[PDB]
C-alpha cells in the first residue's frame, strides 16, 4: 500500500568550492503522495525552498524535486530530510560532491 | 525519433477535509508545458513553456475545465471500488491517470494508452487497440463493463488519436520554433579513493535532453554490464537531465577503461577513457 | 542497491498452437538498469535450467544472441518503445515450448520477471 | 566462450547443516559470478539472486530484498573459484542451486545443483 522514499541530493552544477550553484533534492518512489521535504545546512534547516509539481512513475509511485541555492564549501555540511509515513523515522541524505 | 504527449492526475478522496484534490500535469516527452488543478471554478492552469502560448487564453481556458472534468470522472469511478470490497466512504484513497499518445515520425507509428490506478496499484488499463480494457481485479471488471455500455471507450479512442495527436505535432512544431532539436549531454569521468582499495571511475552526463541515455563502461571492448553502478536518471532542475555510471578498477589499470555514452542528442556515441 | 529496477512481462501465459506467432513483451520500470536478457527454461526439462536466449543492448541497436539461436530463425528480437523488449517465437514449436522470462542487471544484482509458460 | 564448472553435483541436506557450493570459472573473464537458485516448492520457476563476486577486484554485492548476507558467507580465491557456503540449511534455502557469468554481453550457466531436504531418521 506504501512504499519508502529513495533520496538523490546533488548539485545542478559540477561543484567548486566556493563558487555559487545550485543545491538539488530528488525524492522518488513513493506513496501515498503526502510528503515533507526539507533541504538544510550545517543541520539547519534552510527556508525558501522550491519544489516541481508532482508526478509519478509507471508503477505509480511519486516524485519530487525540492531545490535552492548554495555554495559548496569544505567546512559547510548540506542535507536533504524527508519524512514519510512508510518510515519509522525521518530520513537524512548529505550531499557528497563525489555524487 | 519518437515523441509523447501525456497527462499525469492525481487525485484525492478524503471526505474529512479540504480540496487540493487534483493536480494534472502535462509533459511533452520529457517537458511539462502545463499544471492543471482543481484551484478555481473549473480549476486554474499554469503554462511553463514558450511554444505553449501560441494558443490563447481562450484555448487554455477550455483545456482546464476539460481537465477538471477528467478529473471529477476519474475520482468518481473510485466509487464503484469502494462499494465492491465494501470500504468506508469517508476513507482517504489516491487515484491517478496517465493518458497520452506517442508518435514516431520514423515510420510513423502512433500508439496511444490511458491507465487508472486506484492507492497506488493497478485498476484499468486501455489495451493497445484502443477498443478494449485490462482490469487489474474484480472491480474493475464493473467498471469496464460500465464504460462499453456508456461508450466511454470510444470517447478516449476518439481523443486519443484526435486531439492528442493533433496537439502533440502541433506542440512539436511549435518547439522547433525556439527550443533546439536535443541537447547533448556535457561529459567528464571522476574517480575515488576507495576505502576498501582500488579505484572507483565515474563518467558523469550532464545537461542532456530528452532524460533517455545510455551510459556504460567498457574494458578491451566488453560492456562491464555487471560491475557498473548507475544512478536513476536525475533532473539537473533547468529542464535539463543527469546520470553517471560508476566501475571499480583494479589499482593502476585505470587507463584501461573507457565510458560509451549513447543519446539521441548527439551524431554517435561519445567515448571518454580516465 | 535498495533502488531496484521493476520487470514486468506480457503475456501472463500462452496457449500456443503449433505454428503461430507469438511475442512476449518485457517492460522495464526505472532508469537504474540498461539494456535485457531473455531467458528461457525448457518444458523439456524436468529439472530446471535456465538456457540464455537473447540479449538486447539499452544503447542502440545492438543485439547479441546465444551461439546455437546465433542463426536459428525461431526467434526475432526487437527493441520497441521505451524500455520494452521483445522477444518473438516466429514459430511456435515443441521446440521453443516452456518457461520464458527477462532479467536485467542493477548494480551487480541480477534481477527477473514472472516466468511465462508458453505451452501448447 | 568460458566454462563454469560446479561441485558437488548434488546435495541431500539435513536441516540445520552447512552447505558449500563452488564454481570455477574456467576461461577468459573480466567479470565476476553470481550465485542462484530456484526454490524446490514453487511452480514458476522464477531464479532468485543470492550474491556477486566481483573478479578483478574485491567487491561483493548481495540480495538486500532477502538480506541472503546474513544467512550466507561467500568468497573467492584469485584462481577464480568462487564458493558460497549456506551457513545453517533451512527449508527455505532448499533450491536448485547455480553459478554465472557475464561475458561480453551472453549469460553463462553452470550445471543445476539440487539441495534438497534430506529425511534424516529412519
Ligand atoms: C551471429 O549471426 C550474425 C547474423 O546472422 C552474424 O553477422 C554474426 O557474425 C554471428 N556471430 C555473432 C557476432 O554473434
Ligand atoms: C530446449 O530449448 C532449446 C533452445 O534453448 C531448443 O533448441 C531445444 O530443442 C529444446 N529442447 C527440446 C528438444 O525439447
Ligand atoms: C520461492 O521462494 C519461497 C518458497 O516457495 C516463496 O516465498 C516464494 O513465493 C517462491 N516463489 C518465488 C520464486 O518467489
Ligand atoms: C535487512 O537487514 C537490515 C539490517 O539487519 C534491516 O535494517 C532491513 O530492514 C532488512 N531488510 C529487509 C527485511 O528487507
Amino acid at each position: 500500500i506504501q512504499k519508502t522514499p529513495q533520496i538523490q541530493v546533488y548539485s545542478r552544477h559540477p561543484p567548486e568550492n566556493g563558487k555559487p550553484n545550485i543545491l538539488n533534492c530528488y525524492v522518488t518512489q513513493f506513496h501515498p503522495p503526502h510528503i515533507e521535504i526539507q533541504m538544510l545546512k550545517n543541520g539547519k534547516k534552510i527556508p525558501k525552498v522550491e519544489m516541481s509539481d508532482m508526478s509519478f512513475s509507471k508503477d505509480w509511485s511519486f516524485y519530487i524535486l525540492a531545490h535552492t541555492e548554495f555554495t559548496p564549501t569544505e567546512t559547510d555540511t548540506y542535507a536533504c530530510r524527508v519524512k514519510h509515513d512508510s518510515m519509522a523515522e525521518p530520513k537524512t541524505v548529505y550531499w557528497d560532491r563525489d555524487m | 525519433g519518437s515523441h509523447s504527449l501525456r497527462y499525469f492526475y492525481t487525485a484525492l478522496s478524503r471526505p474529512a477535509i479540504s480540496e487540493p484534490w487534483y493536480i494534472a500535469v502535462g509533459y511533452l516527452d520529457d517537458t511539462q508545458f502545463a499544471r492543471f488543478d482543481s484551484a478555481g471554478e473549473t480549476g486554474t492552469y499554469k503554462l511553463s513553456a514558450p511554444w505553449v502560448e501560441q494558443e490563447g487564453p481562450e484555448y487554455w481556458a477550455r483545456e482546464t475545465e476539460i481537465v477538471t472534468s477528467n478529473a471529477q470522472f476519474f475520482r468518481e469511478n473510485l466509487q464503484t471500488m469502494l462499494d465492491y470490497y465494501n470500504l468506508s466512504q469517508n476513507g482517504s484513497h489516491t487515484i491517478q491517470v496517465m493518458y497520452g499518445c506517442e508518435v514516431e515520425f520514423f515510420g510513423s507509428l502512433f500508439r496511444a494508452y490511458e491507465q487508472h490506478g486506484y492507492d497506488g496499484q493497478d485498476y484499468i488499463a486501455l489495451n493497445e487497440d484502443l477498443k478494449t480494457w485490462t482490469a487489474a481485479d474484480m472491480a474493475a471488471e464493473i467498471t469496464r463493463s460500465k464504460w462499453e455500455q456508456a461508450g466511454y471507450t470510444e470517447l478516449r479512442r476518439t481523443y486519443l488519436e484526435g486531439p492528442c495527436k493533433d496537439s502533440l505535432l502541433r506542440y512539436l512544431e511549435n518547439r522547433k520554433k525556439t527550443q533546439e532539436c536535443t541537447d547533448p549531454p556535457k561529459t567528464h569521468v571522476t574517480h575515488h579513493a576507495r576505502p576498501e582499495g582500488d579505484v572507483t571511475l565515474r563518467c558523469w552526463a550532464l545537461g542532456f535532453y530528452p532524460a533517455h541515455i545510455t551510459l556504460t563502461w567498457q574494458l578491451n571492448g566488453e560492456e562491464l554490464i555487471q560491475d557498473t553502478e548507475l544512478v536513476e536518471t536525475r533532473p539537473a532542475g533547468d529542464g535539463t537531465f543527469q546520470k553517471w555510471a560508476a566501475v571499480v578498477v583494479p589499482s593502476g589499470e585505470e587507463q584501461k577503461y573507457t565510458c560509451h555514452v549513447y543519446h539521441e542528442g548527439l551524431p554517435e556515441p561519445l567515448t571518454l577513457r580516465w | 542497491k535498495p533502488q531496484a529496477p521493476e520487470l514486468r512481462i506480457f503475456p501472463k501465459k500462452m496457449d500456443a498452437e503449433l505454428g503461430q506467432k507469438v511475442d512476449l513483451v518485457c517492460e522495464v520500470l526505472g532508469s537504474v538498469s540498461q539494456g535485457c536478457s531473455w531467458l528461457f527454461q525448457n518444458s523439456s526439462s524436468k529439472l530446471p535450467q535456465p538456457t540464455f536466449v537473447v540479449y538486447m543492448a539499452s544503447s542502440h541497436n545492438k543485439i547479441t544472441w546465444d551461439e546455437k539461436l546465433n542463426s536459428s530463425k525461431l526467434f526475432s528480437a526487437m527493441r520497441d518503445t521505451n524500455n520494452k523488449y521483445v522477444l518473438t517465437l516466429n514459430k511456435f514449436s515443441k521446440e521453443n515450448e516452456g518457461y520464458y522470462f527477462c532479467s536485467v542487471i542493477s548494480n551487480s544484482v541480477m534481477y527477473f520477471s514472472s516466468v511465462v509458460p508458453v505451452l501448447q
